C-alpha cells in the first residue's frame, strides 16, 4: 500500500555535522565518528563528536571505578573462573553491609565495605554527569528542561539508595548490585510493606508509566501521520504553524475532543514522564519510615 | 498523618499541573469560533493564558501567543446545512482551493534556515557534498501516478542540510517545468517512483516554486497540502 | 464551536460505512458510522456495568465490580449475576474499542493523514484480548480473565503474579519492562529538549534543531534526529506493549511452572553445568 515512514527509503550522506558552537569550548569536542548505514534506516547516521571536558572525564572514570568494582566482585564469587563467571552472572550480586553496621563505614571490604565503594564511585558519576547536563545545555544557550528532567530521575534512585537508608538508620536496608539480586530486593520490599499496590504513590507512578507509553504513542503516530506536512519539524511549526500542526490538533480534537499544540504537547509530554519517577520517590520514601504497611495504612484511607 | 498529607497535597498539585498544561495548549487555536468566524458564545471553563514572545534568530521577528487568529487567505467553502455542525461543501475545485485534504496554511513566504542562517532545504545538485548514501537512488526514475500512466522523471532529490535527509523529489513534467514532490508520499521501486495521492493528470496542479534553488514554509504548505489532498480527491481516477 | 483554523478541514468525506449519514460533528467531536457504533457498545456496557453494581448491592465506585464467570463454567455461558454479564460487558467493550479504532481512521481519511494513530491505538487493544480473550480461551476458562473492579483487578495481576512465583523472571516481562522504562526516559528526554530550544535563557533566541543535534552529540556522543525520535517512542511504547501481550500469552500455556526455574535452561548448558564454584556450584 503506502509508505508508512518508520524507515527512510534514501539515505543522504553530506560532510560531518560538527553542530552549532555557541559558548562551547570546541578544545574539549572530540572529531566525529563512523556513520553507521544501519542506524541511518531508522534516525541519523553520524557517530559523533563528543563533549568530554573534565567533568565528563570525572563522570565516566567513576562510572567505571562504580562498573569494575562490580565486576571485580563478581569475578571473585566466581573463584576466577570464566566459565562459571558467564553461567552465573546474572546470580552474582554485591550485598549491602549487614544492618549490624547501620549507618557506617566500619564494614569489612568482603562484607559491604565494596558495596559502599562502588556506591561511592556511582554518587560521584551520576551528580557529575547532571552538571553535565546543565552545563552543556548552558553553553549551547538553552533551556534547563533537560537536567531538571534528569534531576527527576536522580530523585527515585537517591530516594533508594541514600536518602531512604539514611533515615532507616542502616546502609542494609539499600539495594544490591545484581541483576537477579535485585529483583528480589524489589519484591521482597513489596511483601514486607503490605504490597505496594496498596501505595497510592505506586499506584500514580504506574498510572504515568503507562500514560507515558500512551502519550509517547499517541505523540510519535501523530507526528509520523503528519510527516507528510512536514511535522517533525517542530520548532518551527511552534513559531508558524503549518498544516501539519493543525491537522494533529484537529485529529485529536474530533476524536477525543480536546487537544494541544506543536509546543503544549512537550509539556504534557516532560510531565507525563517526570512524574513516574517523582511520585515513585515519594512512594519509596515514606514506606519504612512513615508507613510500615501500605495494606494497612490503607484502611485507614491514611 | 504524614502520607494522608503527603498524597492531598500532591492531587492539588496534579489538578494546578492541569490547569497550567490545558492553558498552554490554547496558544493557538482560541478563542473558539461559529462556523461563521465570530467569536463562539462558550469557550470552557479554562481562560486564555497571558501572552508569551518567542524571539526568532535570523531576525525574523518574533511570535506572540495567544495573538489575533486568522487564515489571511479565502476558504472555497460553503455551509451544507442550516445549523451549525455538518460538513461544509467546497465551492470550487478543492484541490486548487486548497481546502479539505488539500488544505494549506498561509505560512511565511520565506524558507526556514538552518542554525547558521542558510536556507535548511536545498536541491542536491546545490547541496555539497551531499550525495545519495543508502537505497536505490531515485533520481532518473520515471514517475508513475494512481492512474498508471507516467507523469515525469526525478531530477533531483531536495534534501535537509543540518539533519541530511531527503525531503522532496523534484520531478520534471511533460512541459520541461518541474514540482517538489514530499518525500514522505512516494514510493520508491527498483524501476520507478510510484506516487498514489495524484493521478498523473494532476502533477501540473501541483503548487509551483517561485525561486528554483529554494522552497519557502508557505510553498511547502501548499505542495504538501495539494499532494495530500490526492487521497480523497483523485478517487475518481484510482483504481489498482 | 470550532478552533480558528478549524472550518477549511470540515468538508465531506473520508467515511468507511454509510456515506453521509453521519459524517458530521457534535461540538468537537466526530461522529461518523463508527461513532454511533462506539456510543452504542459504550453505553449498553455502562448500563450492564451499573446493572452489575446493583446485583452485587454497592454504589461506591471503588466497590463495583464485574467478575468474569468462575473457572468450572470453561467456555460456555453463565448466568447474568454469575458471570454473564462480565462476559457481555467484554462484548461490549471490545466493541467499543474496535468502534474507536475504525471511527479514529474514518477521521484521518477526512484530513488527509497517516493511519498510525489507530495502528498504534490498536496495540492497546491486543493486549486487552489477550488478557480476556486469547490467554482465557487458550487456556480453557473465562474465569481467568481479569475481573473489571479498579482494586480487584490490582489483585487477579497480584494473584496470577505469584503463582509463578516473583513474576520478575518471566523473560518477556523483563522485556516488556525495558522497553517501558526506556520509553519513559525516551519521553522526558524529547519533551525536555524541544522545550529547551523553544525556551532558551532569557533574552536569547529560539534555538534550532541544530542545537538539539548538537545538545545530545555534546551530552552523549550521539543523536537520532527529529524524525527519529519520533520513530523511537512510537516503537519503544508499542515494543513495550508487544512484550507485554507476548509475556501474559506464554505463562499458562507453553510455561506453567515457576518462572524463576526456566532461567535453569543457561545454567545446566552442557559446557559448564558441573564446574563448581561461584553461586551455583
Ligand atoms: C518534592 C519531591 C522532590 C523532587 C525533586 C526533583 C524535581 C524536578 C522537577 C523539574 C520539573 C521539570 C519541568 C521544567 C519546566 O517546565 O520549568 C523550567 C524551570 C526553569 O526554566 P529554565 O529552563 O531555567 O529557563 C528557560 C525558560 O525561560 C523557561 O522555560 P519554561 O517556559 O519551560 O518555564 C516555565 C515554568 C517555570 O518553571 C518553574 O518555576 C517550575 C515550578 C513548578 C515546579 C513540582 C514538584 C511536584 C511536587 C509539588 C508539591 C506536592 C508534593 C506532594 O512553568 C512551569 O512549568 C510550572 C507550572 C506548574 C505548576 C503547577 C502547580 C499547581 C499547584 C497549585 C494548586 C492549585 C489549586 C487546585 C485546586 O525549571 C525549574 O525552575 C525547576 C527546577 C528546580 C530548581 C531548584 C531551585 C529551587 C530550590
Ligand atoms: C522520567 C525519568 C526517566 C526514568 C524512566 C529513567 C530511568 C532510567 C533507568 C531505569 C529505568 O532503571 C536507567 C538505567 C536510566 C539511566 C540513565 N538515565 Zn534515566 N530516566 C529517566 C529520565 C532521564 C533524563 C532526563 C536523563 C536521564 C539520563 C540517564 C543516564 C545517566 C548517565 C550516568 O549516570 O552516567 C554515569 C556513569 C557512566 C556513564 C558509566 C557507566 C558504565 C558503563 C556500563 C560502561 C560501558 C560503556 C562505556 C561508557 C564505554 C567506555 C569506553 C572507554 C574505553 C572510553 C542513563 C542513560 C541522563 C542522560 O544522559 O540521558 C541520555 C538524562 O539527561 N534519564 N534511567
Ligand atoms: C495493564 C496491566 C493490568 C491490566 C489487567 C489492567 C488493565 C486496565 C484496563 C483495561 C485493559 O481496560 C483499564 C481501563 C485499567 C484502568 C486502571 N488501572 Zn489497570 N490494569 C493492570 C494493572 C494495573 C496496576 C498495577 C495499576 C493499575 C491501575 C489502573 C488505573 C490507572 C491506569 C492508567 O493511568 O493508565 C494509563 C492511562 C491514562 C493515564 C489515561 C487515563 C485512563 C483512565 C484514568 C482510566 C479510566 C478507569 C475507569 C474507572 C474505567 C471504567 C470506565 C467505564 C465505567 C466506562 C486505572 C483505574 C493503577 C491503580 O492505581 O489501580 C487502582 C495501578 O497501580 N492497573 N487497567
Ligand atoms: C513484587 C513487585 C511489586 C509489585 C507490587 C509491583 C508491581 C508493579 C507493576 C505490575 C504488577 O504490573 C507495575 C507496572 C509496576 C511499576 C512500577 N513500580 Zn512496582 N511493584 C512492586 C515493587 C516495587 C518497588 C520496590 C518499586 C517499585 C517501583 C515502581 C515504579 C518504578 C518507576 C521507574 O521507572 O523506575 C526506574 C527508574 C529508576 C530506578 C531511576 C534510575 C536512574 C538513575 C539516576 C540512573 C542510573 C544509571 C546508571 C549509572 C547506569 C548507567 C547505564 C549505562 C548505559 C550508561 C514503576 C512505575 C519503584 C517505585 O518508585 O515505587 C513506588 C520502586 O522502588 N515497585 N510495579
Ligand atoms: C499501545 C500503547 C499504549 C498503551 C500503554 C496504552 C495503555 C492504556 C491504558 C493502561 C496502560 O491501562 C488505558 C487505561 C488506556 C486507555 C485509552 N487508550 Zn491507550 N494505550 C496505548 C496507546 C494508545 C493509542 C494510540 C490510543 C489510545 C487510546 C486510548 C483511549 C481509548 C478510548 C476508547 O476506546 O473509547 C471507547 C470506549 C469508551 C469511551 C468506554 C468503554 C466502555 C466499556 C464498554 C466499559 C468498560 C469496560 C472495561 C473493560 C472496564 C475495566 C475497568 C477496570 C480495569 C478499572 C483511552 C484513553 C486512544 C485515544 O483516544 O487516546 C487519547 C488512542 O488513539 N491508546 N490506554
Ligand atoms: C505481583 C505482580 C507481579 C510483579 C512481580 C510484577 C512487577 C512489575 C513491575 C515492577 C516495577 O516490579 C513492572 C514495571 C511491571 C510491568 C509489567 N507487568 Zn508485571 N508484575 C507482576 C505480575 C503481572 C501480571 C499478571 C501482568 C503483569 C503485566 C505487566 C505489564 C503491564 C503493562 C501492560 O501490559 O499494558 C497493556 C495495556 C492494556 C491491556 C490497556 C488496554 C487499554 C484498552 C485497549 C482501552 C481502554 C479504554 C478505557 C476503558 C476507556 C475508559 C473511558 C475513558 C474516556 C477514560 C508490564 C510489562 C501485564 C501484562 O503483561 O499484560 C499483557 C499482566 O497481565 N505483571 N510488572
Ligand atoms: C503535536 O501534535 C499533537 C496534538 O496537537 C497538536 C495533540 O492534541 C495530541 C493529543 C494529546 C494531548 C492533548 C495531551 C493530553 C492527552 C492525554 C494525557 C491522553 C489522555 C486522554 C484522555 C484522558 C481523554 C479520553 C477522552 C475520550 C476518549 C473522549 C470522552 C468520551 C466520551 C464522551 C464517550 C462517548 C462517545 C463518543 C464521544 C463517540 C462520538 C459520538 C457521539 C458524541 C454521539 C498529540 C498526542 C499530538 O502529538
Ligand atoms: C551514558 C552514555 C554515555 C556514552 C559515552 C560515550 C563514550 C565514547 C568515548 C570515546 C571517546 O571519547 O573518544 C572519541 C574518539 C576520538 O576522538 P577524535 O580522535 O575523533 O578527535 C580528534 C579531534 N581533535 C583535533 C579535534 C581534538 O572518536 C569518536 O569520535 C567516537 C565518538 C562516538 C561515541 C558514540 C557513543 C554513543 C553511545 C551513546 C548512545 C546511547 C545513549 C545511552
Ligand atoms: C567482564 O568483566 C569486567 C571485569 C571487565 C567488568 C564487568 C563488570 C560487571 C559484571 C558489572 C555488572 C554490574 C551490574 C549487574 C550492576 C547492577 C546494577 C543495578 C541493578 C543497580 C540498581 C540499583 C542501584 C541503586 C538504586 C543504587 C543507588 C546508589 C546510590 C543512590 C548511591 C548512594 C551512595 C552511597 C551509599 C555511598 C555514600 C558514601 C560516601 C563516601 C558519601
Ligand atoms: C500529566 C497528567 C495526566 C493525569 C493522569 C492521572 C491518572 C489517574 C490515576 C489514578 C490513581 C489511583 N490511586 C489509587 C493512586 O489513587
Ligand atoms: C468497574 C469500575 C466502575 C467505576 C465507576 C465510575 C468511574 C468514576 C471514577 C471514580 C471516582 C472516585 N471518586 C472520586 C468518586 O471517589
Ligand atoms: C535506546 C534504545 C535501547 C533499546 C533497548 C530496549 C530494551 C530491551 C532490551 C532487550 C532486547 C531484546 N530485543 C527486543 C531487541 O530483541
Ligand atoms: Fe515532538
Amino acid at each position: 500500500a503506502e509508505y508508512q515512514n518508520i524507515f527512510s527509503q534514501v539515505q543522504v550522506r553530506g560532510p560531518a555535522d560538527l553542530g552549532m558552537t555557541e559558548d562551547v569550548n570546541l578544545a574539549n569536542r572530540s572529531g566525529v565518528g563512523p556513520f553507521s548505514t544501519l542506524l541511518g534506516w531508522f534516525g541519523n547516521a553520524q557517530l559523533g563528536p563528543i563533549y568530554l571536558g573534565s567533568l565528563g572525564v570525572l563522570s565516566l572514570f567513576s562510572g567505571l571505578m562504580w562498573f569494575f568494582t562490580i565486576g571485580i566482585w563478581f569475578w571473585y564469587q566466581a573463584g576466577w573462573n570464566p566459565a562459571v563467571f558467564l553461567r552465573d552472572l546474572f546470580f552474582f550480586s554485591l550485598e549491602p553491609p549487614a544492618p549490624e553496621y547501620g549507618l557506617s563505614f566500619a564494614a569489612p571490604l568482603k562484607e559491604g565495605g565494596l558495596w559502599l565503594i562502588a556506591s561511592f564511585f556511582m554518587f560521584v558519576a551520576v551528580w557529575s554527569w547532571w552538571g553535565r547536563t546543565y552545563l552543556r545545555a548552558q553553553a549551547l544557550g538553552m533551556g534547563k528542561h533537560t537536567a531538571w528532567a534528569f534531576l527527576s530521575a536522580i530523585w527515585l534512585w537517591m530516594v533508594l539508595g541514600f536518602i531512604r537508608p539514611i533515615l532507616m538508620g542502616s546502609w542494609s536496608e539499600a539495594v544490591p548490585y545484581g541483576i537477579f539480586s535485585h529483583l528480589d530486593w524489589t519484591n521482597n520490599f513489596s511483601l514486607v510493606h503490605g504490597n505496594l499496590f496498596y501505595n497510592p504513590f505506586h499506584g500514580l507512578s504506574i498510572a504515568f508509566l503507562y500514560g507515558s507509553a500512551l502519550l509517547f504513542a499517541m505523540h510519535g503516530a501523530t507526528i509520523l501521520a503528519v510527516s507528510r506536512f512536514g511535522g517533525e519539524r517542530e520548532l518551527e511549526q511552534i513559531a508558524d504553524r503549518g498544516t501539519a500542526a493543525e491537522r494533529a490538533a484537529l485529529f485529536w480534537r474530533w476524536t477525543m475532543g480536546f487537544n494541544a499544540t506543536m509546543e503544549g504537547i512537550h509539556r504534557w509530554a516532560i510531565w507525563m514522564a517526570v512524574l513516574v519517577t517523582l511520585t515513585g520517590g515519594i512512594g519509596i520514601l515514606l514506606s519504612g519510615t512513615v508507613v510500615d504497611n501500605w495494606y494497612v495504612w490503607g484502611q485507614n484511607h491514611g | 498523618d504524614l502520607a494522608s498529607l503527603a498524597i492531598y497535597s500532591f492531587w492539588i498539585f496534579l489538578a494546578g499541573l492541569i490547569y497550567y498544561l490545558q492553558t498552554e495548549n490554547m496558544r493557538e487555536g482560541y478563542p473558539l469560533e461559529n462556523e461563521d468566524g465570530t467569536p463562539a458564545a462558550n469557550q470552557g471553563p479554562f481562560p486564555l493564558p497571558k501572552p508569551k514572545t518567542f524571539i526568532l534568530p535570523h531576525g525574523r521577528g518574533t511570535l506572540t501567543v495567544p495573538g489575533p487568529e486568522s487564515e489571511d487567505r479565502p476558504i472555497a467553502l460553503a455551509r451544507t446545512a442550516v445549523s451549525e455542525g455538518f460538513p461544509h461543501a467546497p465551492t470550487g475545485d478543492p484541490m486548487k482551493d486548497g481546502v479539505g485534504p488539500a488544505s494549506w496554511v498561509a505560512r511565511r513566504d520565506l524558507p526556514e534556515l538552518d542554525g547558521h542562517g542558510h536556507n535548511k532545504i536545498k536541491p542536491m545538485k546545490a547541496a555539497a557534498g551531499f550525495h545519495v548514501s543508502a537505497g536505490k537512488n531515485p533520481i532518473g526514475l520515471p514517475v508513475r501516478g494512481c492512474d498508471l500512466e507516467i507523469a515525469g522523471k526525478v531530477v533531483d532529490i531536495w534534501v535537509d542540510i543540518p539533519e541530511q535527509m531527503a525531503r522532496f523529489l523534484e520531478v520534471e513534467l511533460k512541459d520541461g517545468s518541474t514540482r517538489l514532490l514530499p518525500m514522505q508520499m512516494v514510493k520508491v521501486q527498483s524501476n520507478r517512483v510510484h506516487v498514489n495521492a495524484l493521478s498523473s493528470d494532476l502533477f501540473a496542479g501541483i503548487p509551483t516554486i517561485k525561486s528554483p534553488t529554494e522552497v519557502t514554509l508557505l510553498e511547502e504548505d501548499k505542495i504538501c497540502g495539494y499532494v495530500a489532498g490526492g487521497l480523497m480527491y483523485a478517487a475518481p481516477k484510482r483504481k489498482s | 464551536a470550532l478552533l480558528s483554523f478549524e472550518r477549511k478541514y470540515r468538508v465531506p468525506g473520508g467515511t468507511l460505512v454509510g456515506g453521509n449519514l453521519f459524517d458530521f460533528w457534535v461540538g468537537p467531536f466526530y461522529v461518523g458510522f463508527f461513532g454511533v457504533a462506539t456510543f452504542f457498545f459504550a453505553a449498553l456496557g455502562i448500563i450492564l456495568i451499573a446493572w452489575s453494581a446493583v446485583l452485587q448491592g454497592t454504589w461506591n465506585p471503588q466497590l463495583i465490580s464485574v467478575y468474569p464467570p468462575a473457572l468450572e463454567y470453561g467456555l460456555g455461558g453463565a448466568p447474568l449475576a454469575k458471570g454473564g454479564l462480565w462476559q457481555i460487558i467484554t462484548i461490549c467493550a471490545t466493541g467499543a474499542f474496535v468502534s474507536w479504532a475504525l471511527r479514529e481512521v474514518e477521521i484521518c481519511r477526512k484530513l488527509g493523514i497517516g493511519y498510525h494513530i489507530p495502528f498504534a491505538f490498536a496495540f492497546a487493544i491486543l493486549a486487552y484480548l489477550t488478557l480476556v480473550l486469547f490467554r482465557p480461551v487458550m487456556m480453557g476458562a473465562w474465569g481467568y480473565a481479569f475481573p473489571y473492579g479498579i482494586w480487584t483487578h490490582l489483585d487477579w495481576v497480584s494473584n496470577t503474579g505469584y503463582t509463578y512465583g516473583n513474576f520478575h523472571y518471566n523473560p518477556a516481562h523483563m522485556i516488556a519492562i525495558s522497553f517501558f522504562f526506556t520509553n519513559a526516559l525516551a519521553l522526558a528526554l524529547h519533551g525536555a529538549l524541544v522545550l529547551s530550544a523553544a525556551n532558551p535563557e532569557k533574552g536569547k533566541e529560539m534555538r534550532t534543531p541544530d542545537h538539539e543535534d548538537t545538545f545530545f552529540r555534546d551530552l552523549v556522543g550521539y543523536s537520532i534526529g527529529t524524525l527519529g525520535i519520533h520513530r523511537l517512542g512510537l516503537l519503544l511504547s508499542l515494543s513495550a506493549v508487544f512484550f507485554s501481550a507476548l509475556c501474559m500469552i506464554i505463562t499458562g500455556t507453553i510455561w506453567f511452572d515457576q518462572w524463576v526455574d526456566w532461567w535453569q535452561w543457561w545454567v545446566k548448558l552442557p559446557w559448564w553445568a558441573n564446574i563448581p564454584g561461584g553461586i551455583n556450584g
